[PDB]
Parts: C-alpha cells; structure tokens; sequence
C-alpha cells in the first residue's frame, strides 16, 4: 500500500571535446554510459561511426572533468556492444560486432590524455553478435556471429567453448533478431536468447559459468525477444505479445524459471502496435522497468499483485541502466541527454487530528486511484474500497483535510474528484469526477508535473519542474468547478518533496541542500532549518511546551516548528539532534511520535517539549512503555488516534493493526478524569489491562465520588469482576508507569527480579493492618450498599464478594445475611457462589461457628464428603438445647475457651 | 485438559483416478494392488493407528469405541473429542456405506441406536460425551457443490487436500491426477463454505531439486491463492513396493543427506506466517520399513535446534501457546487476502513472551462463489472457528463480541453464521443464536 515519486531529475549533454576547441561538432554520438561505485562519477563514451574515432569521458559530481583516451580504430564503420570500467585496475575494455577487444589503461594521477596502451587482446573470426559482463566483473558471456558461444576470464584466456545444436510457438511480425544475454544475480549462470527454425521459434538456453548447457525454454509463440532475470533467483521476465483473435488479445509480461518452465503471467495495460524495446530489474528486487520507444514505466508487485506506480516521458530512449549498489535511481539518454533520476517511497494520506480523522489512504494503480479508510473499512492491500478511475495514467495523489476531495495528476492534466459527504461516502458511493484542469492554463508546453498538495480545502498545490529551476502553482479551489488561478510563486532552487504540514494550514518543501521552508497560502516564503544530510521523507508540525498540571509554573508560553524525518541509511534527525540512526519508517500524530528501528521495535516519541537529546539505546529487557516487538520488517501505514491504533504491513503483504499500550492508557486516563468511568471501563475489558486502574490513578477521587461509580456500572455481572481481582501492591509505579512528564533521555527501565524463594516469604513478611489498599475500597463498597434498602436488593450478590476478599477474611458477616433471606430460593444460589472463590470446608466450619444449624447442613452437601459422617454429627447437636449445642460446637472447632464459657 | 484425537479408517478400497491414468500416484505405498497384507493405502499396517485397525477390521463402531475407552483407562478424562478419517479417498467410497460410516461414529458417543443420518445428529447435539469436529481428508477433484454439502450433513468442518507441489509438472509427471491451477479454485467454495482448509507439502519429490523448494513455499504464503490455515510437511520416503522405487534401483532418483534436509526445514519454519499452523513436520512410519530418506524420527527439535544458532525464531501458531503465565495479554488483529474472500485473524497476544492465548477465523463472503442458500438472501459474513486455551475463562465471549462488531459496521452484513459442530452446538445457543441447516447463525 505504498506509491513512488521522483525526488530529482537532472539532464546535461555529454560534449565531445573538438581538438580546436570551438563549437559546431560533426556529429559525436552519444553511444553507451555506465556508472563508477568507487568515485561517484559516471563513465560515458563518445565516437563516430564514419570515422573510426572514439571518446570517453568521466564526470565527477562537481562540476570537474577529466578525458581518460583518445584513439583511432581500423574497421571504420561499427558499433560498440559492452562497456564497463573497474576503476581498480584502472583499465578500459571495448567490443565491438568486428570482433575486437581493444583495451586501454591509464594512469590516476595525471589526467591527461595520449599516455595510454592500447592492445588488442583477442580476434573473433567471422563478427560477435552479443556480449555482456557478469555482476562479479569476472567472466564474458560473448556471442560469435557465427553461432557459436564463448566464455572469456578478466585476464582474456579462453575458458570453454560450446557450439549448439537445434504446441510449437510461433514468430510475430514486429520482432527484429538480435540476441540479448542476462545473469543470474549472483553469478555462475547466464542465458542466451536466440532464433531456431526446425517453422521459425525464438527460444532461450540457459548456461553454468563453464560453457555447459543446463536447460531449455518451452516453445511459448511470439516472443518478442525481450529478455532479462529477476537478480533474486527467478523470474525471466519475457513478454508473449499474444496476437490471438478474441477478448484474450493483448500484451502480457510473462515469467520462466531456469529449468525452462513457464511460471506466471500479468497483463501490460497497452495497445498493440506499441513497440516494447528493454525490460529491466534493478539491483535488488520490487522494481521491474519496461523500456517503449518515446516511454518508460516502472512496475511493482506485492501480493501477485502488478502495480504501475509511476511511469517516465521523454522523446527518444536508447539504453537504460540501473544503479549497481544504491538502489531506486536509474539513467538513460534522449537525444544525447543523460539524465540522473532517482526514486524513493511515500504513502500519500490524510489528515491525523482526532476530529476528521478517518484514516484514509490512496494508492496508484496505473490508470486508477485506489482508496482505503482504514477507520472505516480494514481492506486488505490487494483489495481496495470504493475507487473511482480516471482518463490518465496517475503519477500522484492528495487528499484534502475534510478528504472528501481528491486530486490526481497526470502528463498535461491534472484531475480534480470529490465526496458529498463522509458518511454518503460509506453508503457505497465512489467519488465522481468533476473537472479536468488542463496544463495550458497556468504554465506553458515546457514545464512538468510531479506532485500536488492541499491547505486547508481551499487551495491546491502544485509542484512543477523546469529544466534548470522549479516553481509551484497554487490554485483556488472554492467553487470547485470552474476553478482559477493564484500568483505563481518561484523559489531558486530544485524541490525533492512538497507536502503539507500537520493540521494542513501551510505547506512545506525542501531543496536538495536540506533547506526545509514553508509557505503559506498567499506565497510568503519562511525557511524552517536545513538538515545534515538529503532526507527522503519528513513531516512537520508546531509542537507546543506543556507543563505538569497544564498550566503551572506559568511563564512566557512558547512553541516552535520541529521537522521528523529519516534519510536514506537510516537516520532520524530533528533538527540536527540524530534522534536514532536505523530507521525506516515513521509518521507522526498529535502528542505522539512514531517509528520503527529495524531492530524490530516500535517505540514513541511524545510532542509536549521542545528539547530533543539522543534516545537510550534498547536492550532485551526493556518493557518500559513505549517498546513494542516486531515481527521481521513490518512498516508503519498509518495511524488511528481516535481509535488509538497503529496499522501495520508485513513483507509478505498483509495488514496487522496493534493497539499500542501507551495510547490505550492514554484515553481511559483521559475519561476518569473527566468522571466518566463507563467509557473508560469498556476498555479496561476489551483490551484486558489491570483493572485497578480506575482507583490507582485518582486514589482520592474515587472514593469520594463511589456512588456515581456504582449506578454508571449497572450490573452486577462487572462490579464482582472489579472487587475480586485486586492486587495489593500499586499498578502506577510498578507496570503502568505514566512516562508522559518524565523527559525524553530518561533510561528504559527495565522488569523486575524474578521473586524467588527467599524473597516470597519476605515479600509477606510484613502483613497486612488496617491501611492496605484492599481493606481501604473493600470497607468503601460496603459503605455505600449497606446504607439503602434498596441497593442491598440488587446487588446483594457483590457483598458476598466484598467481604470474602478480605485479609481478615469476614466470612462471619456475609453468611449472617444469608440466614435472613426469607422470599425465595437465593440461599441456594448465594451459597453456591460463596463456595467457587472459597474452600468450601472452610465456609463450612464458618458457617458451623455462628450456632445455626441449618445453614451448615446446605454447606456440607457442596462439599464433596462423605454423607454418613456430617449428617449423623449434624443430627445430635439438633435436638439438644441451644445452651447445651453451644459447648457440643466448640469442642469440634478449636474454640476452647469458648467452649468452655 | 484437551481435546481427544480419535484416529479411524475406513474401508481399504482402491483411488478412483486408478481407471483412466492407469496406475495410482507413484511414491504412494500399501493399498490393496500392493504386498502388504491388508493395509489401507497410503498405510503399511505396521503404524499403531494401522494396527487397531485391522484387530477391529475396520467396524467404526467397534474401532473408535475401543480407542475411546482406551485413553481413560490411562486417565485422560474425556469430554471433548475431534474425530479425524484417514487412508484412502473416503468420498470415492459408495454413498449408501458413506453415510452408514458416519452414523456409527456418532452412536459411539450418544449411545443412539438407528441408521438415519438426519436423526442421529440431533441425538448426538445434546450429547454429554460430544463432538467438537470431524476432519475428512480427500482429493482437491472430490471438493464439488455436491460433495461439500454432503459434509456439511456428516458434521464435518475440517477438511485436509493433499496438494503436495505447485508446479504443473510434478502433478503430471507423478501420475496425480489433476492439475494445480484447479486446487486454487476448489479452495474457494471450501473457504466460503465455512471449512477450515488444511493442505499437504511434500519436499524432495522427483525432478524438484534443492533450491526449487524454497520458492515453492516462499509462494504458498505471498500467493493469496493458497495461504491456507495449516500445514503437514510430508518429506519423501522410499518403500519397498511403490513405484518410485524402482527409480532408486536403476539409479535415477537419489535423495537428500540428513544434513541439508534439517537446514531445509530451518528455513521453511521461518516463513510461516502467526495464521497458519504447522501439524507435523514427518509422519509415522516405522524405519525398519523405509529404504532411503529420513534417518531417525526427530526432525522436529532438529528443526528447532538448526534455528537456534541462526537468530531466527519460528513464529508458528502451534508453537506459541501455554502447551510460563501472561500476567497481561493485548488484543490484535491481521487482515489477508485469500482466495477471493478478506480472512481476518483475531487474537490474544503477548509480543515479549511470545505466547498465544485464543484466536478466531472470520471471513467476509464474495460474489464470484458461496452457492450456499443460506448465504445469498443478503450479505452476510462467516465465523470459522473459535479456539481457546487453557480467571482465564471470559476469552470466547470476547472473540464473539468483537468479531459481530466487526461485522455490521466494516462489512456491512445482516447475518452472522458460525460452522460449529455438533457437540458445541449448545454453546451459541446461549449467546443468541439460532440453527439454520449445517449453520449456527443470527441476523444482526
Ligand atoms: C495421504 C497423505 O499421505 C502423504 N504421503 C503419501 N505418500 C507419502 C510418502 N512416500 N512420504 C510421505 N508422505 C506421503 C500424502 O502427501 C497425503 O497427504
Ligand atoms: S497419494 Fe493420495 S491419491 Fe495418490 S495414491 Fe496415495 S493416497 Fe491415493
């Protein structure tokens, strides 16, 4: 349930230097360009194909240039295949259809040129039609004109050689007959695509690291010969344009496994006289690239599901490549211009205030925008709730704070959609389309969109790019159709993010210096901070300083604006303070930060100061508050205040919504003190935390206002569930500790001991007088349900309970009431519940002490003894005198002195 | 405590996929076309639930009322029995012997004596000694509209397929009968019926090597075709007279060391995802009968031992509960996707100990399936099981009063409806709920 955005896009043309120095170069084609991991430069050749002449240049990320050779090659007219550079050894290598292998060398510390070797190391007889290096730099994959495949080492000695051999699929007729070779991610394994007649099929052969044939393909018609390896271990990733008449007549992307087997299909939303020309992975995983002429789009996948989360324009591609060690940036070259882009996450969502919370997120699905208010309906990420399609193919959404209106943006349009009304929205209406706002109207043919944002719903933000700069257009979005325009405001330099900040009464963006400004509706430019390093996504909002007792030690208010976010490898500033250094994902709610640390935590940050200091790092016993176990990598989605829940996503793909404990105590502490003890007991049950709380927070208000507490929990069913299950030591300072007014660099504190042996027996060494806390609420309950006649009517059952849960242990006074209760039955059912939470030979021989014999006799037949021994003993103390049973029944008990009164 | 596990098998017949392939399934053994006397297939005779059942020869009711009286004479103090059929394909079995079974493994409990299938349930409803569940085991191809409903009859609510490989070749190559993508399909109108689908994974079958088996499982849990709620992990065995064994003759099958076997086991424990439940990692065969395969019979804690030593701890459903006390539990949820229905598990939880304490199944019903007629007036959303361990008493009440809140306001449904057997039927009908057929349910 995640989306794509382009942080930066920056073209420049490669020229050659002419020896005379001046303009007007002949031609000077731009023919291959690869990247440099040991210098962060970029290594790209130049040359011509009339006369035989090359170049190459590298460019370093400063503006400097260096021409690393310069010479003249026979076999005029040709074309170059492979291209890489080691950059250790510092060594160049070249190959070309004629079969040569021209090398050159330089040296590191003088730059100029014409002090370079060139060999030849090597001659193919008869051409090379394809050739490619492995990922290890180690082995080539080349393929000879002649049919024929051979495999080279880094120091050019051959290793193995291997000539090959030749429903049935068929041939399309677009396809031209190149050969294309791809690697497994770690190496020892490539594959060769090629052409068979036996009628005329493209297949593929898959090879060891030794020239040894492994497996080949099934015969699956119209392969349109593109060919590539997903670099985790599968996944060939071919097309099977499928020209069967019908409604099964589109173009697919279709998978294989390397044994040759056909393993998994999707469908690529395009029309059929669309030439596709590359496919790609990136280094990685979770990024697959299909290359069209003028075209390229990126696709995702989570649950089996294919997503076209962004897609790229340009006039004319040649070749793409993506980045070996950094993932999520990519290169390639229109026209002669190489241009950098680069790519990252965001979760585009709404707003988290407790009023119009709602918790919604929008997703992009190719030419649809899918939505889902996770507070509303809890849809899986593979399913969605109510979308509504467009006529674009959607780079970016947003939503408004009311998010009933939606904003979708595509090349030269841009795309307002809207809601009635929130709970309309639940009865099963999708949102309509209601405008289509043209790019000619508030920028010319030359500019772009990227992304688009909301203030307070009635101005719409929208990111523009130029070639050099970039701007914003803001928009005025009351009578939302018909819309019209406000000043185009201009900043001086490249934006990466635009987002609108908490409580979306402002914007807020950032340059690629780390410059974060905000921006207000009428264009009034206020720079916020700059941040040590590039970060790809943060958040901001005003915090505010919050004292104890809300409103004491009163003087000089303040607050300040506090940015949250996480850079690329990991690390959490604000505000230049690098809260934690392995983070990788967050967002933000109101008195709340949040987090995960890729040590498989979720841990909170509260907003009531404005002093940040590094956190106490976590250790495997933490159990403080604000520490909560991980499975393998799940990421935050989206936060639910209002409902005090977080959402989750696993790697696998599914959702998982925790109920965090430091906001669920955020709210029952809430309602008791707003005296309410009915809302807050609900939760007390559902999510099972202790339930003293209602007294060991407010000790003194709970006592004085026990009689609201009574009549708001009317049943009987839960006040016998409060009184029986209390512990005797104090909940807020052992396990609930309130770490709200206790800083932010206070150390975790940890669990207790073990109470083993030695420390049980002196954990009750000290008993318990009259000022334990059971004893305190215990006599309280009683105080207030033995004064009305009829409050001992109702709940007549719960004073069995109040003094059964003594220390004393008054079990002398619960079975005297029971003796005078004349209506009915209820002396069965009281004493069959006295004798669950008791031993029952222990209300036996209580209710054989108070000398009333036929309460003892409904007793002893609940306790499982024999009946011809306590009803024969039962039956001579009956017919006696009462002064004469009143010695008899002493004798048995122990009661000696009252016997022998 | 628990729950008592009643194992009998029916009568020894032959597959029904025998007639038009030619031959029965190629590392099956025993059954009647084979040289072990009187064994049901798939089975030896020498196993000690094989063994009860040919002294009682196959009577189910004389074997289950001889197993049952068993385990209280060692003590066990019973009150609560699932009984489970094994051995052979029983729905291939003739309808007329079909339902006759069933009766008599319901009068072993009531203590009703008659033949109709259609009385001897409600008997055994207000039954003392009762029944929680019946697990039926079969073939995805005996999974019909005509089928499912006649388990619905029997009391059934659990049901097991042996899928036992994702690849269309295996399932050709090994003589099984039917093809992949139609177990995919079949495990809709199971789910939507209300059954809680076990399914059957056999590493090291022919021509799937070492590293193709860790992209099949690593697919049966992202997929959201399958992602089923159980698991039992079958590795393969070579017996004397199947026919996989003649491949170990001539040499052209060769199996794994007990090396890179227990490594591969360390790493699929690590992939289940808290829904699923792994029931058992080998089966009961005794090693004097099997060639190459399996050395000892302790792959479990093997298992559990080879991921000790690489940090990764299996966090299985079956593994993380009471079998160390919770002092505190926090109530959670999961949502996935499978097989054309939102699944949500619901459960009680504690992160640091890693423990389980109840969960329940829940499932929205789609439109593409769900040919019940119960379920097409209007919308309505089914509960699947309810399953509590062992205050400590008021976890179901919970389950049931957060899964009917869940259902009215997120999926929007009129009706309710849990798949409880028969022995619990009187369970729901306190809490408000009313019988409809197979089904224990309540308009909203
Ligand atoms: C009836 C059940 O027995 C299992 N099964 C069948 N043959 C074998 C074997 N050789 N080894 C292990 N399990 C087997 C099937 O996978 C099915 O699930
Ligand atoms: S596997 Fe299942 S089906 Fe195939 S033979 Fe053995 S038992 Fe019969």
């Amino acid at each position: 349930m995640r989306n794509l955005i382009t942080l930066n896009k920056g073209k420049f043309k490669p020229t050659a230097s002419t020896a005379e120095g001046d303009e007007d170069d002949l031609s000077f084609t731009l023919l291959d360009s690869v990247f440099d991991t040991l210098s962060d430069s970029i290594t790209c050749v130049l040359g011509s194909t009339d006369i035989g002449a090359i170049e190459v240049q590298q460019f370093m990320k400063d503006g400097s240039r260096n021409v690393l050779a310069s010479f003249n090659i026979q076999t005029f007219d040709d074309k170059l295949l492979s291209f890489v550079h080691f950059a250790d050894i510092n060594q160049l290598v070249f190959v070309f259809e004629q079969g040569d292998i021209i090398t050159a060398t330089y040296d590191p510390v003088s730059l100029d040129p014409a002090e370079t070797l060139i060999e030849i190391m090597g001659t193919i007889d008869n051409g090379i039609a394809a050739a490619q290096w492995s990922y290890d730099e180690e082995t080539l994959a080349m393929v000879t004109k002649d049919r024929n495949v051979v495999v080279l080492s880094k120091l050019f000695e051959p290793i193995s050689e291997y000539h090959l051999e030749v429903d049935t699929g068929d041939v399309t007729a677009l396809d031209s007959h190149e050969i294309t070779i791809s690697w497994r991610g770690d190496c020892d394994y490539f594959a060769v695509s090629s052409v068979e007649e036996v009628i005329k099929r493209r297949a593929f052969r898959v090879f060891s690291r030794e020239g040894q044939l492994d497996s080949a393909s099934e015969p699956v018609t119209g392969m349109e010969h593109q060919l590539s390896w997903k670099p985790q271990g599968s996944l060939i990733a071919s097309i099977q344009r499928k020209t069967d008449l019908g409604e099964e007549d589109s173009v697919d992307v279709i998978f294989f496994e390397r044994n040759g087997l056909r393993h998994g299909e999707f469908d690529t939303r395009l029309p059929l006289d669309e030439k596709v020309e590359s496919v790609c992975w990136n280094s990685n995983s979770e990024a697959l690239a299909v290359v069209l002429a003028n075209r390229i789009q990126l696709w995702t996948s989570k649950n089996y599901h294919w997503y076209l989360k962004q897609e790229l324009y340009a006039s004319d591609i040649s070749y793409v490549k993506w980045h070996p060690e950094k993932d999520f940036t990519l290169m390639f070259s229109d026209a002669g211009f190489i241009n950098i882009v680069d790519f990252a996450y965001k979760m585009a969502q709404g707003p988290t205030l407790e009023p119009f919370d709602n918790g919604t997120s929008l997703v992009v699905d190719g030419r649809t925008v899918n939505i889902t208010p996770l507070a509303l309906a809890n849809v899986p990420p593979p399913m969605y709730y109510r979308d509504f399609e467009t006529p674009g193919n959607v780079l970016d959404v947003a939503c408004s704070f009311s998010n009933e209106i939606y904003a979708a943006i595509n090349k030269d349009v841009l795309i307002f959609a809207a809601v009635p009304s929130i709970e309309e929205m639940k009865k099963g209406k999708h949102p309509s389309i209601v405008c289509e706002f043209p790019k000619s109207e508030f920028t010319s043919e030359v500019d772009s969109l990227r992304q688009v944002a909301f203030i307070n719903d009635s101005i719409v933000g929208v990111l523009l790019d130029t070639d050099n700069l970039s701007r914003i257009a803001l928009l005025d979005i009351q009578d939302i159709t018909q819309p019209t325009l406000i000043t185009i405001v201009e900043v001086y330099d490249k934006i990466v993010l635009l987002r609108s900040d908490f409580d979306y009464n402002h914007l807020v963006y950032e340059t690629r210096d780390g410059t974060v400004c905000q921006l207000d509706a009428e264009g009034q430019l206020m720079e916020i901070t700059k941040f040590p390093q590039l970060v790809r996504d943060f958040r901001v909002k005003r915090v505010h300083n919050t004292s104890a007792e809300d409103d004491d030690n009163w003087s000089a208010e303040s607050s300040e604006l506090v940015a949250f976010g996480i850079t690329n490898n990991g690390k959490l500033f604000a505000n230049q303070v690098l809260l934690a250094s392995a983070v990788t994902s967050l967002e933000i709610t109101d008195s709340f930060l949040l987090f995960t640390t890729a040590q498989h935590n979720l841990q909170f940050v509260h907003l009531n100061s404005t002093d940040f200091k590094p956190l106490p790092l976590v250790e495997e016993g933490v159990e403080d508050e604000r520490v909560r176990a991980i499975e393998r990598g799940s990421i935050l989605v989206s936060v639910i205040p209002s409902k005090s829940s977080v959402v989750l996503q696993a790697t696998r793909g599914n959702l998982e919504t925790i109920y965090p404990r430091i906001m669920v105590l955020a709210e029952v502490r809430k309602n008791i003190m707003a005296k309410r003890y009915k809302e807050a007991f609900i939760v007390c049950r559902t999510h099972r935390i202790n339930l003293d709380i209602l007294h060991d927070y407010a000790p003194e208000l709970f006592i004085e206002n026990l009689e609201v507490f009574i009549n708001q929990i009317g049943r009987v069913d839960y006040l016998n569930l409060f009184i029986s299950c209390l512990s005797e030591d104090d909940v807020t300072k052992t396990k609930y500790k309130e770490t709200l007014y206790s800083g932010i660099s206070k150390s975790f504190g940890m669990e207790p001991a073990p109470l083993t042996e030695m420390q049980i027996y002196m954990k009750k060494k000290m008993f318990d007088p009259k000022t334990s806390k059971v004893n305190k609420i215990c006599d309280a309950v009683l105080n207030v349900l033995l004064s009305n006649p009829e409050y001992k009517k109702k709940y007549l059952q719960t004073i069995i309970t109040a003094y059964a849960s003594q220390n004393p242990q008054n079990l002398s006074a619960a079975l005297k009431l029971i003796s005078e209760l004349e209506n009915s039955e209820e002396k069965d059912s009281c004493v069959t519940y006295l004798c669950f939470l008791q031993d029952v030979n222990v209300v036996y021989k209580s209710a054989l002490s108070l000398y009333d014999v036929s309460l003892a006799l409904l007793v002893a037949q609940k306790s499982q003894m024999d009946p011809r021994e306590y009803l024969p003993f039962l039956q001579e103390l009956q017919d006696n005198e009462p002064l004469r049973r009143k010695f008899l029944i002493d004798d048995y008990l122990g009661n000696y002195e009252k016997a022998l009164e | 405590s628990g729950i008592a596990v009643v194992a009998v098998m029916c009568k020894p017949h032959r597959c029904p996929h025998i007639a038009y392939t030619g031959n029965i399934c190629v590392y099956c053994p025993g059954g009647p076309d084979s040289d072990f006397e009187y064994s049901t297939q798939s089975y030896t005779g020498y196993e000690p639930t094989s063994m009860r059942a040919i002294r009682a020869r196959y009577d189910p009711y004389e074997q289950a009322r001889g197993r049952v009286e068993q385990l209280k004479q060692l003590g066990h103090s019973i009150d609560k029995v699932e009984y489970v059929l094994m051995g052979g394909t029983f729905m291939s079995l003739p309808k007329e012997y079909r339902e006759d079974f069933i009766v008599k493994l319901h009068n072993a409990l009531s203590g009703f004596n008659g033949n109709d299938i259609d009385e001897a349930i409600l008997y055994s409803q207000q039954s003392l000694t009762k029944c929680v569940g019946i697990t039926i085991e079969t073939r995805p191809d005996y999974c019909t509209q005509t089928h499912l409903d006649d388990m619905l009859k029997y009391g059934c609510t659990r049901l097991e397929i042996g899928v036992q490989s994702l690849y269309e070749d295996v399932a050709r190559d090994t003589n099984r009968g039917h093809t992949v993508r139609s177990v995919c399909e079949t495990f809709a109108v199971s789910k939507d019926a209300g059954y809680k689908v076990v399914s059957h994974m056999m590493p090291d079958l022919p021509n799937v090597g070492m590293e193709r088996d860790i992209e099949q499982f690593k697919e049966y849990f992202e997929n959201p075709d399958f992602r089923t709620d159980g698991l039992k992990i079958y590795p393969t065995l070579v017996i004397r007279g199947t026919g996989l064994y003649e491949l170990w003759k001539t040499g052209r099958y060769k199996s794994y060391s007990a090396n890179a076997l227990v490594d591969l086991v360390a790493r699929i424990l690590a992939l289940v995802p808290p829904w699923t439940r792994i029931y058992r990692v080998q089966r009961d065969i005794p090693m004097p009968l099997v060639t190459s395969g399996v050395d000892n019979g302790n792959l479990r804690e093997l298992a559990l031992a080879r991921m000790k030593d690489l940090g990764t701890t299996c966090r299985d459903v079956r593994t993380r509960e009471v079998g160390v006390q919770p002092d505190q539990v926090e109530l959670i949820r999961r949502d996935y996707y499978a097989n054309g229905g939102w699944e949500t598990f619901l459960s009680y939880e504690d992160p640091k100990k890693d423990i389980l304490i109840g969960l329940l199944r829940l499932r929205k019903a789609s439109k593409k399936y769900t040919y019940r007629k119960e379920f097409t007036s209007q919308r309505t959303s089914i509960v699947r099981e309810l399953h509590v361990y062992g205050q400590h008493q008021g976890f179901g009440t919970l389950l049931m009063e957060e899964a009917e809140r869940i259902a009215k306001e997120e999926h929007g449904s009129e009706k309710i409806s849990v798949i409880s057997g028969v022995g619990v039927r009187n369970y729901y009908g306190k809490l408000g709920y009313e019988l409809d057929g197979p089904y224990m349910s309540k308009r909203i």
